[PDB]
Order: C-alpha cells, then structure tokens, then sequence
C-alpha cells in the first residue's frame, strides 16, 4: 500500500 | 475479487436469506460494530462505554465473546481493527481514541490513547496499520501517525468539510479515501497527498451524509443520507449512477444509519427505521428485493457486512447486536 505523504501535509494540534 | 462493475446475474444470497445466528447484549444502546479485515472477528461498541470482540466462527457453531474491553467513560462511537496486529482502535464521545492490544484474553484497558478536542465519530485504519484517519464533531479530518502520535491535516483548509464528519473510509488500495459529513457533502480524498480530489455537494439533497464506502474496484462510492436514499456514485464522472429508494418515513428526521454492500457487492443493504427491517436492493439495477425483518426492538444505527462471507452484524438501541449469516 502507498503511505500518506505527511511532508505534503501540515501538523495539526487539537 | 467479485464486485460491482457497471462498465463490464448476482452470485450471493439476498438479505432475506440470512438468519440471526447469535445475539449479544450490552448494558446500553449498541451503535457501532466493525469487521476485522480478514472477516473472522467483529467488535461491538455501546453507550455503556464497553467493547465486545466476537469470533464469527464461534457464533456460527466456548463463548463467542472472546474479549471485553473497558477503557472509556462515555459512549464508544467508532471502531477499527488493526490490519496486521491484534489491536483495536476505539473512538468515543469521551474525546479519546484508544488502542487496545487484544492478544491476551485478560486484557481490559488500552495501552496508548489520543486525547482529542472533539467527540470522535468515525475512524479508518490505513491498510498499512501505521496511520488512522479520524473524523470528529469538528469539520477538519485528522490523520494521526499510530507510532509517533503526530497529527496532520490537508495543507489546503478549503478542502475540509463544513460540519461534523460522519464517516471515513479508505478504499481497498489506500490511494483514496472518502468522507461524508453533516454538511451534506461527500468528499473524495487522495490517500497520499491527503488533498480533496472531489466534492459531491448536496449528495443527499442537503441532508446529512451518514455513510460513504468504496466498491472493491474503487470505481464507485456507495453513500446513504438522511433523505433515506442510498446512492451509487461513479468516481470517474462524479455522478450518481443508481438510486436506491423506498426506505425512510415522513414526519421526522431519521437517525443515522449505514448503507452497505454485501461481500460480493451484489446487494445494497440499508436498515429501515420505520419498520426495523433491512431494505435490500439489487446493486446493479436498484431492484427492490425482499425485506428482512431484523428482530430488533429499537432502531438499528449500525450495520456492518462481512468483507469475505454472507454475514453481517446489526447494532441496535435495544442494547443488542445480532449476528446474521446465510446458513
């Protein structure tokens, strides 16, 4: 399976 | 690899041919169940804040409830089995996401947990098992890394829903996922980029979208809404191909419930709240098949169908979960 590209994403803090 | 493909006769039993094979009881309403990916196990969750793990083989044939887990202090609302490990992910109205290692029979509590800002509504394990998608009462979808507990969201905020997320599901290959929301939209997402590929606006005529799943070939989305209509969408074109009508009622808003495929995707199944029965349609033509009397004394808020077998679980506000199978 491919994996989510977290670097293309922004960190999030609830 | 038997599935619906409208581009290219059914091969499985209608819902009406199934029977209850085992009944289990929680101490509060039961509003979630999920199948393990291999289809051997079912987990059920309740407003009594507890979780049961059930062996389908024992239910067909030593107690079928092989596990009970107690590490929530409010209704559990969502569950997802780890794809490779004996771990269950649990989400609650108590604002937590719990991870249970169920390899040991005696295990009662979770080993790790995430404390969230909103009540959890829907989780979906990445097929690798390294990530979990999390829908909450908040409109923005969370991607958590299971190992680092870091959280990530799309880099474009316009991607996000504009109300509570109701359902999150990966497709079979993990290259996509699908969300449904109270905003009445279905959103298609890139599984790697985690950007929104498509928004189906007014997917159910403005009503909340309760559930959205993929067909095995990932060519279709099956959704259901509070307009009490199930829809089959073609991802390629963005259009509704099939409308599954007949369920629901007039006068009051319906509660949230799932539309599912059976294991071969020959049939669409939707619980009807008016009669406490299961509507069943031919998936390809929308032809109404026989109604299945569910035997529940209250509304069924959750239905999950086995991925591998003619089996499904119905979860009811009567505190009970019924395991169904065509024997």
């Amino acid at each position: 399976y491919p994996k989510p590209d977290t670097q293309q994403m922004i960190p999030f803090q609830p | 690899e038997f599935g619906i493909d409208l581009e290219f006769q059914t091969m499985s039993p209608e819902a009406s041919e199934y029977e209850t094979c085992y009944v289990t009881s929680h101490k509060g309403p039961c509003r979630v169940a999920t199948y393990s990916r291999d289809g051997q196990l079912i987990a059920t969750g309740s407003a009594d804040a507890s979780i049961k793990i059930l062996d389908t083989e024992r239910m067909l044939a030593n107690h079928p409830v092989i596990r009970t887990l107690y590490d929530h202090v409010d209704e559990v609302t969502c569950l997802a089995f780890h794809p490779t490990e004996q771990i269950l992910a649990s989400g609650s109205r108590d604002y937590t996401l719990k991870l249970f290692d169920y390899s040991k029979p005696s295990a009662k509590r979770a080993f790790k947990y995430i404390q969230e800002a909103e009540m959890l509504r829907s989780i979906s394990f990445h097929p690798s098992g390294d990530f979990i998608l999390v829908g909450t009462q908040h409109p923005t979808l969370r991607l958590y890394d299971i190992n680092t507990f870091q959280c990530f969201v799309s880099c474009n905020p316009q991607d996000q829903h504009t109300d509570a997320i109701c359902s999150v599901n990966y497709n079979s290959s993990a290259n996509m996922y699908v969300t449904g929301s109270k905003d009445g939209c279905i959103k298609l997402w890139d599984g790697v980029s985690n950007r929104c590929i498509t928004t189906f606006e007014k997917a159910h005529d403005g009503a909340e979208v309760c559930s959205a799943i993929f067909s095995k070939n990932s060519k279709y989305i099956l959704s259901s809404g509070k307009d009490s209509v199930a829809k089959l969408w073609e991802i390629s074109t963005g259009r509704t191909l099939v409308r599954y009508t007949g369920a629901g009622l007039s006068g009051r808003q319906v509660h949230r419930t799932q539309a599912v495929f059976n294991h071969t995707e020959d049939y669409v199944l939707l619980p009807d709240e008016r009669t406490i029965s299961l509507c069943c349609w031919d998936s390809r033509t929308a032809e109404r098949r026989n109604l299945l009397s569910l035997g529940h004394n209250n509304i069924v808020r959750c239905i999950v169908h086995s991925p591998t077998n003619p089996g499904f679980m119905t979860c009811s506000d009567d505190f009970r979960a019924r395991f169904w199978y065509r024997r």
